[PDB]
RNA sequence: CAAGACGGACCAGAGCGAAAGCAUUUGCCAAGAAUGUUUUCAUUAAUCAAGAACGAAAGUCGGAGGUUCGAAGACGAUACCGUCGUAGUUCCGACCAUAAACGAUGCCGACCGGCGAUGCGGCGGCGUUAUUCCCAUGACCCGCCGGGCAGCUUCCGGGAAACCAAAGUCUUUGGGUUCCGGGGGGAGUAUGGUUGCAAAGCUGAAACUUAAAGGAAUUGACGGAAGGGCACCACCAGG
C-alpha cells in the first residue's frame, strides 16, 4: 500500500588496498526503525567481484569473493573471502586429447585464516609433436599432484593474506607450478582454480585499516 | 615379391628379426668387461643382469638392473667381450 | 564502449578461418561494429564505435558468431542478424532419456537419418536449423518452430521409427 | 538460407502466368 | 530518489534471469544479492498459461523491470543467466535470450555475462524413468 | 547448517579383469598380464562329466539409513501424461545362480594379405625443450621387435547371400578333442526320476496331424502421399 524504497537508503562500498580500482559500487539498505539495525543486516554481505573491475589492465576470468562486515557512515568496509574462475574459462580449458590433474590442500596461514586450495593443470602438446593425444601415465599424475601440493602449500603458508592475495593477483603460484613441474610432464594451463575460507578468527578492526589504509 | 632365398638372408634382416624367429636362433645379450673408475680391476658382467653386482675390492655399485639391459654407473668403463 | 567476447574451440578454428570474410562484412558494413579475433586467448571480440545505432544489434551480433561457434552455417547466422525473433534452444540427447553406448549412437543416427535426409526433412518442415554435436542438439528458430522440431526430435529418440515421424511431421506442419 | 526460407514462406508468389484469351484496309 | 552518483558514472546491479521450461523469472538485486529491487515472472505479464514460458512474456517482463529500475535509478546491470540445473537440462532457453535482448533494447547499459547454472559434479537419479522423454 | 546419493567434463578406433564388471585423493594388503632373460625343471601338456568359485538387474530373510527416483497404491485429466508415494533403490550379513550373460560364432595348434593408427615393455639413433638446463633423467622426434586393443580395405580363398583374414587352407573331402542337431506342429506337453521350503530347475515322449516351416539380399508392382502446370465443357467477380 506504500512503497518501501523511499524508506531505503544507499551506502557506498569500497575495495581493499591491494586493488587499483577501489570504487566497487553501492548498496541498498533499509534504514533503522528501532526494531532491526542496518549494520547487522550489512555485516555479512558477500560480493562476487571480477578482477577486471578491480584493476584496469588485469584479466577478467578470475573472480574474488569479498565479504563486507563493517560499515563506516555510508562507507561499507570489506575483506577477502575467496577466489574462483569463470565457468566459461573452466569449460573451454578442459579440452579433449590431454590429461587433467587436479589437487587440493587444507592449510593454515600466519594470521588464523585456515583455508583450502584447489588447483588444476593440463598436459601440454609439444611444438614438434605429431601424436594426437598427450596423456600422462598414472605415476606421472601422482608425482605431478604431489609437486603441486607442496608448491602451493609452501607458497601459501609462510606469508600473510596481503602477500597471498598479491600472489593470487597474477597467479604466481600457478606459473611457478608450471615452471617447476615441466620436468615430469610439461603442463599447459596451471591456475589455482578455487580458494575456500574454511575458518576465520575473531573480528579485529585494526587489520581492516591495514588492509584498506 | 614371391621370390626370396630363405636360406641366405642378408644380415640386416636377421639382426632385425626377433631372436626366436631367426633361422637359427641367437640371443641379443652379451658379456662385458667393466673397470671401476676408482680402481683398476676387471669384472665380467652380463649385459641383461638382474642382480646388482658389486666390486670385489671397492664394493661400489657397478650395474643397476632395469627392465632390459643393466644401467652401468656413470664413470665405469666397459668393453664388449668376444 | 560495450564489449563482447566469445570463446572458440579448437575444432571451430579452421571454419572460422575459411568463413571470416562473410563474418565481418555483415558486421562492419550494414551493422557497424568493431571485430577482431583475439588470437592469444582465442576469443571473438566485439566492440562499439562512434558509428553505432540500434544498439540491440550489438547483442544480436554476439549471437551471430555464437551460432557459428555452435556448428551452424554462416547464412543461418545471417538469419539471426536479419530477423528479430530467432532463438537457440539446446539440449543433450541423454537429458531426455538415459542411453549408454551403442544406443546413444543409434539415437544420433535416428535424428540424422540415412544421408542426413530425416534431419534435412525437419528443417523443410519446421523452418528451423539443427546442429547435431557429439551429444548436444542445437535448434535455431522461432519459439513454436523450436517446440515442433524439439518434439519431432524427442519422438525420434524415444524409439519411434523415422518413417512414422516423417509422416506425422509432414502432417503437423499444416497448422 | 533460413531468413530467405522464412520470408518466402511468409510472402506470396507472383508474376509468371501467360493467359491467351480473346485497320489499314 | 536514487543513488547520489554523478552523471558521468553509472550504478551497477545484477540480474538473476532464471529461465525454467515453464516460466521465466527476472530478479534484480544489488552486487551482494541480498536485497531485492524487482522480479517479474512470465505469469504476471500474461493472463494465460499458454505463454508462461514464452519469449513474449519475458520481453514484457524485461521492459517492465528496465523501466522500473530506471525509475529507481539503477542505470547498469550485470547479467547472470541460469537454467533449471541439476538432473535436468543445463542450457538456458529462448526466454532468457528474449529477456536479455529486451532489457538491452531499452537503452540500458549491460555489464558482463555470467552463466552460472547448477551443473552437478555428479547427481542422483533423474525425474523420468528408464523409458520416458519429454514427448 | 545437516542427510544420504553419485564420482560429470577429462573419457577415447583406449586400459584392466576368468566372466559378471571396474573411473574422487591418499595410505596399506596380497595378486597379475605383457616385456627382458646365455636362470631353473625336463614333457610336467590339450580337451574333458559330476562338482566347486564368482555370477548384471530383479527378488527372499535380519538389522542401519531413507537424499533422489520409484513397481504396487491413492488422486486429476485423457494404454500413453501429471501430483503424492509403499516395497524397492543404498550398506552390512545369509539366500536365489537367471540375461539378446552376443561375435545370435566349443577349446588347443600349424600355414595364410595390405595400410597407418594405438596401449604396454624392450632395443638403437641425430636433434628441440626442462626461463639457452652445468651429465643422466623425464616430454617430444625417427626406426625396429614382442604380445595386445581396434579401424579401413582385399581376384587369399570361402559362402545361399549379407558377409568372413576366418565363417579360408573341404567331393583335390582325415591336426587333437567336447557338447549338440536330424522337416513343421503335437510340446517343453504327459509320465517317470532328481534338485529346490517354495517358485521352479535338470531330464523328457508318443498317439495323432501336416507339405510345408524357415534363411539371404534385390527392387518389379502397389489403393495411395507430397509438389507443380493447364482449362469459364474448372473456380473468383459477375451477366
Amino acid at each position: 500500500v506504500v512503497d518501501p524504497f523511499s524508506k531505503k537508503d544507499w551506502y557506498d562500498v569500497k575495495a581493499p588496498a591491494m586493488f587499483n580500482i577501489r570504487n566497487i559500487g553501492k548498496t541498498l539498505v533499509t534504514r533503522t526503525q528501532g526494531t532491526k539495525i542496518a549494520s547487522d543486516g550489512l555485516k555479512g554481505r558477500v560480493f562476487e567481484v571480477s578482477l577486471a573491475d578491480l584493476q584496469n589492465d588485469e584479466v577478467a576470468f578470475r573472480k574474488f569473493k569479498l565479504i563486507t562486515e563493517d560499515v563506516q557512515g555510508k562507507n561499507c568496509l570489506t575483506n577477502f573471502h575467496g577466489m574462483d574462475l569463470t565457468r566459461d574459462k573452466m569449460c573451454s580449458m578442459v579440452k579433449k586429447w590431454q590429461t587433467m590433474i587436479e589437487a587440493h590442500v587444507d592449510v593454515k596461514t600466519t594470521d588464523g585464516y585456515l583455508l583450502r586450495l584447489f588447483c588444476v593443470g593440463f598436459t601440454k602438446k609439444r611444438n614438434n609433436q605429431i601424436r594426437k593425444t598427450s596423456y600422462a601415465q598414472h605415476q606421472q599424475v601422482r608425482q605431478i599432484r604431489k609437486k603441486m601440493m607442496e608448491i602451493m602449500t609452501r607458497e601459501v603458508q609462510t606469508n600473510d593474506l596481503k602477500e597471498v592475495v598479491n600472489k593470487l593477483i597474477p597467479d604466481s603460484i600457478g606459473k611457478d607450478i608450471e615452471k617447476a613441474c615441466q620436468s615430469i610432464y610439461p603442463l599447459h594451463d596451471v591456475f589455482v582454480r578455487k580458494v575456500k575460507m574454511l575458518k576465520k578468527p575473531k573480528f579485529e578492526l585494526g587489520k581492516l585499516m591495514e588492509l584498506h589504509g | 615379391p614371391l621370390a626370396k632365398d630363405l636360406l641366405h638372408p642378408s644380415p640386416e634382416e636377421e639382426k632385425r628379426k626377433h631372436k626366436k624367429k631367426r633361422l637359427v636362433q641367437s640371443p641379443n645379450s652379451y658379456f662385458m668387461d667393466v673397470k671401476c673408475p676408482g680402481c683398476y680391476k676387471i669384472t665380467t658382467v652380463f649385459s641383461h643382469a638382474q642382480t646388482v653386482v658389486l666390486c670385489v675390492g671397492c664394493s661400489t655399485v657397478l650395474c643397476q638392473p632395469t627392465g632390459g639391459k643393466a644401467r652401468l654407473t656413470e664413470g665405469c668403463s666397459f668393453r664388449r667381450k668376444q | 564502449e560495450e564489449t563482447r567476447k566469445i570463446p572458440v574451440p579448437a575444432n571451430r578454428y579452421t571454419p572460422l578461418k575459411e568463413n571470416w570474410m562473410k563474418i565481418f562484412t555483415p558486421i562492419v558494413e550494414h551493422l557497424g561494429l568493431q571485430i577482431r579475433f583475439n588470437l592469444k586467448s582465442r576469443n571473438v571480440e566485439i566492440r562499439t564505435c562512434k558509428e553505432t545505432k540500434d544498439v540491440s544489434a550489438l547483442t544480436k551480433a554476439a549471437d551471430f558468431v555464437k551460432a557459428f561457434i555452435l556448428g551452424f552455417q554462416v547464412e543461418d547466422a545471417l538469419a539471426l542478424i536479419r530477423l528479430d525473433d530467432l532463438f537457440l534452444e539446446s539440449f543433450e540427447i541423454t537429458d531426455v532419456k538415459p542411453l549408454k553406448g551403442d544406443h546413444l549412437s543409434r539415437a544420433i543416427g535416428r535424428i540424422a537419418g540415412k544421408g542426413g535426409k530425416t534431419k534435412f526433412t525437419i528443417e523443410n518442415v519446421t523452418r528451423t536449423r539443427i546442429v547435431l554435436a557429439d551429444v548436444k542438439v542445437h535448434i535455431l528458430g522461432s519459439f513454436q518452430n523450436i517446440k515442433m522440431a524439439r518434439t519431432a526430435i524427442c519422438n525420434l529418440i524415444l524409439g519411434n521409427p523415422p518413417s512414422k515421424v516423417y509422416g506425422n511431421i509432414r502432417a503437423v506442419a499444416s497448422r | 538460407p533460413l531468413a530467405d526460407q522464412i520470408l518466402a514462406g511468409n510472402a506470396v508468389r507472383a508474376g509468371v502466368r501467360e493467359k491467351r484469351r480473346g485497320e489499314e484496309y | 530518489l536514487g543513488p547520489q552518483v554523478a552523471e558521468g558514472e553509472n550504478v551497477f546491479g545484477v540480474c538473476h534471469i532464471f529461465a525454467s521450461f515453464n516460466d521465466t523469472f527476472v530478479h534484480v538485486t544489488d552486487l551482494s544479492g541480498k536485497e531485492t529491487i524487482c522480479r517479474v515472472t512470465g505469469g504476471m505479464k500474461v493472463k494465460a498459461d499458454r505463454d508462461e514460458s514464452s519469449p513474449y512474456a519475458a520481453m514484457l517482463a524485461a521492459q517492465d523491470v528496465a523501466q522500473r529500475c530506471k525509475e529507481l535509478g539503477i542505470t547498469a546491470l550485470h547479467i547472470k543467466l541460469r537454467a533449471t540445473g541439476g538432473n535436468r537440462t543445463k542450457t538456458p532457453g529462448p526466454g532468457a535470450q528474449s529477456a536479455l535482448r529486451a532489457l538491452a533494447r531499452s537503452g540500458m547499459k549491460i555489464g558482463r555475462i555470467e552463466d552460472v547454472t547448477p551443473i552437478p559434479s555428479d547427481s542422483t537419479r533423474r525425474k523420468g524413468g528408464r523409458r520416458g522423454r519429454r514427448l
